């Protein structure tokens, strides 16, 4: 994405009903930090209800704050994760991108708030924080500070203060069809030889030969009198094969 | 082409996700958004899913199983003005939506400047005849009549002369009843409480 | 501090071709840039932002490239509506600075300028001001560089130029060079002339007239 | 997607002051940074002033600083730009620009553009145009076609309209864009090419109409 939203206004995107190859991102070696209760190593073989992507930009030193059971201004007032967080956290330097000559002050953070943020909560309130007992009257001043403080992102800032883009992927697993899995690799085809086959999860062993049986467009398998599988239709090419 | 749409749900007033199917011109629109439905929904002449692209009898079957909305259908040419034509034709699946919306009520959607029929389903046992090409050509309901039960038992559409055994006749326990001798030796709680 | 140069100033090309516009900032501006288009009589509209990110409504044939200092706007397919003025601005250092501006025209054959003379009228004589007009018609391209001579002497700071836009029937141009002076000064001299050197002309064309 | 409307421009005396206004609708005013950018009539764009989603930070161009003031109000959902010591170089079309992304301290890009209002500074007053003839030629030997026309001079303010016989002879007409004179007035040339055979035969009149001065004048040309 060209520009991210601020950390106090972290951008959430919903992903569902698609195929995600987590291996590609995992085999990218382009991010500074990549943490996952989920095992990163080849678990694009699992299905989930949804994938929620929370993206923002923070200084490098604050990057550590995005983890379960973490404290800090980002964790307390900008972006809070549940202690039972499921998913991964990814971060990579954006000093080449979010830094700017003269100071990049678009990205802000919430330093002042009445209370800490709940898990997965976003607070964009522009109400002046009332530090003391005097009402703020809609204007910042003594005992009344603007809740949003502006980062100065520059190419010369320290790495800990340098901008880092952070994206958090949360997997949803509820009582639902769970339509995002993301695996499904296939192989070639072999005929006229005793082999072990797996067609769309249907397993078996035998010899696959070309057939002349005329299936219906919506039907995939053929059965005999004894309920044994007899013919199949190749998912990658719509043709009928006899099993012996 | 007067019938054009369907609405399914439980409240159907934008308070919860109500499935909506609409046809317009050359386009089919399917959504699960919480649309604010009209009191008299028709067309003049939070979302989680969305898809966009008498002479005729069109049959449809709608059901829900394990969060999947299953839709079967069948089109056919007809020439009849009075009532439902009498005949047999199987229906093949077209749509399997992985949605998971609890649905209890529904309604149709018409276009105003075309009779239709409705029926409900039951858990029955059936016998089906697959032809050479794999098309269901005829069926038999088991629990319709004694002859039908006999056919279901023998797994045949032709029954030879004779006597067969089908089921077991029973009778029912009309009501419950309990007898215990009497109330005696009441524990004297009055002496303490009074 | 961040003054940027946009090239080429003005270009001409046919429908279906490709146009390349190169913008260079004085300092490295990372990816803080914006490429705009603007037709006469309308507000400018953004074509590219960041470095090569396209606008939603702009057709896909417009592309942006480059980074830091050099940047390039490429139009892969030219259309009749692609002839406008293009600009580049920076969005990283305040104050925000625009480019020189690039105008795109239609490529056509080079045509010789038809040059005509207009001495001040007798009605203009009573006013006390003399306006001598040299008219160029049906010339291409835009570059004409008209000059005035009085008694074979160069005149500077006394002439005003007004040029019509590119024509719609043959995509040509017209130019008016007016030499305005006082009646007393106009009466000092006897002969006036206007000269034009055009790429459609092998030799410069000078046209002269005498008062009376 | 949003609506931005600019107003307040006009014609004022040199050294005067003006107050332009930008009305913004369709989005929350406080979360976006406004900008005022002037474009000269014969020049390109150049940024002038910018405000930052509140009013705490005011940014000004190096040629407008010390005279102009930018302010914004969320309550009326609008922007104000006060211009002081207006000079002849302030005559330009002012545009109220906004960026698609929610920017609060800096404008950066300018994806939203308003209609813009013309601000003209001059010492001239309302006056009618003066029309003069420009004879076609005195030699029907060059190519058989001559160029004639009329000259409009010393009119203020813009514009003038030339009909050329009420639009009955439009073939070769060339009306050059209006140009500013050195005395605050303007000039125009309307030239047409006619065959040299039909010079003294066909009758032609150049008609010039001025609405601010309400002057409709007909002038004839004779070689
Ligand atoms: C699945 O993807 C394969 C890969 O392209 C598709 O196979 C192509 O099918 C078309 C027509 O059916 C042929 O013209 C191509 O030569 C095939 N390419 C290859 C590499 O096999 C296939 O159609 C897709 N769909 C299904 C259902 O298998």
């Amino acid at each position: 994405a060209t520009r991210f939203a601020s950390v106090y206004a972290w951008n959430r995107k919903r992903i569902s009903n698609c195929v995600a190859d987590y291996s590609v991102l995992y085999n990218s070696a382009s991010f500074s930090t990549f943490k996952c209760g989920v095992s990163p190593t080849k678990l694009n073989d699992l299905c989930f209800t949804n994938v929620y992507a929370d993206s923002f930009v923070i200084r490098g030193d604050e990057v550590r704050q995005i983890a379960p059971g973490q404290t800090g201004k980002i964790a307390d007032y900008n972006y809070k994760l549940p202690d039972d967080f499921t998913g991964c956290v990814i971060a990579w330097n954006s000093n080449n991108l979010d830094s700017k000559v003269g100071g990049n002050y678009n990205y802000l953070y919430r330093l002042f708030r009445k209370s800490n943020l709940k898990p997965f909560e976003r607070d964009i309130s522009t109400e002046i924080y009332q530090a003391g007992s005097t009402p703020c009257n809609g204007v910042e001043g003594f005992n009344c500070y603007f809740p949003l403080q502006s980062y100065g992102f520059q190419p010369t800032n320290g790495v800990g203060y340098q901008p880092y883009r952070v994206v958090v992927l949360s997997f949803e697993l509820l009582h639902a069809p769970a339509t995002v899995c993301g695996p499904k690799k296939s192989t070639n085809l072999v005929k006229n030889k005793c082999v072990n086959f797996n067609f769309n999860g249907l397993t078996g062993t035998g010899v696959l030969t070309e057939s002349n049986k005329k299936f219906l467009p919506f039907q995939q398998f053929g059965r005999d009198i004894a309920d044994t599988t007899d013919a199949v239709r190749d998912p990658q090419t719509l043709e009928i094969l006899d099993i012996t | 082409n007067i019938i054009r749409g369907w609405i399914f749900g439980t409240t159907l007033d934008s308070k919860t996700q109500s499935l909506l199917i609409v046809n317009n011109a050359t386009n089919v629109v399917i959504k699960v958004c919480e649309f604010q439905f009209c009191n008299d929904p028709f067309l003049g002449v939070n979302c989680t899913f969305e898809y966009v692209s008498f002479k005729n009898l069109r049959e449809f079957v709608f059901k829900n199983i394990d969060g999947y909305f299953k839709i079967y259908s069948k089109h056919t040419p007809i020439n009849l003005v009075r009532d439902l034509p009498q005949g047999f034709s199987a229906l093949e699946p077209l749509v399997d939506l992985p949605i998971g919306i609890n649905i209890t009520r529904f309604q149709t959607l018409l276009a105003l400047h075309a009779a239709y029929y409705v029926g409900y389903l039951q858990p029955r046992t059936f016998l089906l005849k697959y032809n050479e090409n794999g098309t269901i050509t005829d069926a038999v309901d088991c629990a319709l009549d004694p002859l039908s039960e006999t056919k279901c038992t023998l797994k045949s559409f032709t029954v030879e002369k004779g006597i067969y055994q089908t089921s077991n006749f029973r009778v029912q326990p009309t009501e419950s009843i309990v007898r215990f001798p009497n109330i005696t030796n009441l524990c004297p709680f009055g002496e303490v409480f009074n | 501090d961040i003054q940027m140069t946009q090239s080429p100033s003005s270009v001409s090309a046919s429908v279906g071709d490709s146009v390349t516009i190169t913008c260079r900032a004085s300092q490295g501006i990372s990816r803080w840039l914006a490429w705009y288009q603007q037709r006469p009589g309308k507000a400018p509209k953004l074509l590219i932002y960041a470095a090569g990110n396209l606008e939603t409504g702009v057709p896909s044939r417009f592309s942006g490239s480059g980074s830091g200092t050099d940047f390039t706007l490429t139009i892969s397919d030219l259309q009749a509506e692609d002839f406008a003025t293009y600009y580049c601005q920076q969005a990283d250092s305040f104050p925000l600075t625009f480019g020189g501006g690039t105008k795109v025209d239609i490529k056509r054959t080079v045509a010789a300028p038809s040059v005509f003379i207009f001495p001040p009228s007798d009605e203009q004589l009573k006013s006390g001001t003399a306006s001598v007009v040299c008219l160029l018609n049906n010339f291409y391209p835009r570059e004409a560089k008209v000059q005035w001579k009085v008694d074979n002497a160069l005149q500077s700071g006394n002439s005003q130029e007004s040029v019509t836009e590119q024509d719609s029937k043959d995509s040509t141009y017209s130019l008016s060079s007016t030499l305005t002076l006082s009646k007393a000064d106009y009466e000092k001299h006897k002969v006036y002339a206007c000269e034009v050197t055009h790429q459609g002309l092998s030799s410069p064309v000078t046209k002269s007239f005498n008062r009376g | 997607q949003v609506q931005l409307v600019e107003s307040g421009g006009g014609l004022v005396q040199p050294g005067g002051s003006l107050r332009l206004s930008c009305a913004a609708s369709g989005f929350t005013f406080s979360s976006y940074a406004m900008s005022w950018v002037r474009q000269a009539p014969g020049k390109g764009l150049e940024w002038v002033s910018a405000i930052s989603g509140s009013g705490g930070s005011t940014y000004y161009a190096d040629s407008v600083k010390g005279r102009f003031t930018i302010s914004r109000d969320n309550s009326k959902n609008t922007l104000y730009l006060q211009m002081n010591s207006l000079r002849a170089e302030d005559t330009a079309v002012y545009y109220c620009a906004k960026d698609h992304l929610i920017t609060m301290v800096q404008p950066e890009y300018f994806h939203h553009w308003g209609q813009g209002t013309l601000v003209t500074v001059s010492s001239a007053s309302t006056k009618g145009p003066s029309v003069f003839p420009l004879a076609p030629s005195s030699k029907s030997t060059s190519g058989g076609t001559a160029a004639l026309g009329c000259l409009v001079k010393d009119y203020f303010p813009e514009p003038v309209t030339v009909s050329w016989n009420s639009g009955a002879l439009t073939s070769g007409v060339h009306t050059f864009p209006a140009v500013l004179q050195s005395s605050g007035l303007y000039s125009l040339s309307s030239v047409v090419t006619v065959p040299s055979s039909s010079l003294g035969t066909q009758t032609y009149i150049c008609n010039v109409n001025h609405k601010p001065s309400n002057t409709k004048v007909d002038k004839r040309v004779e070689p």
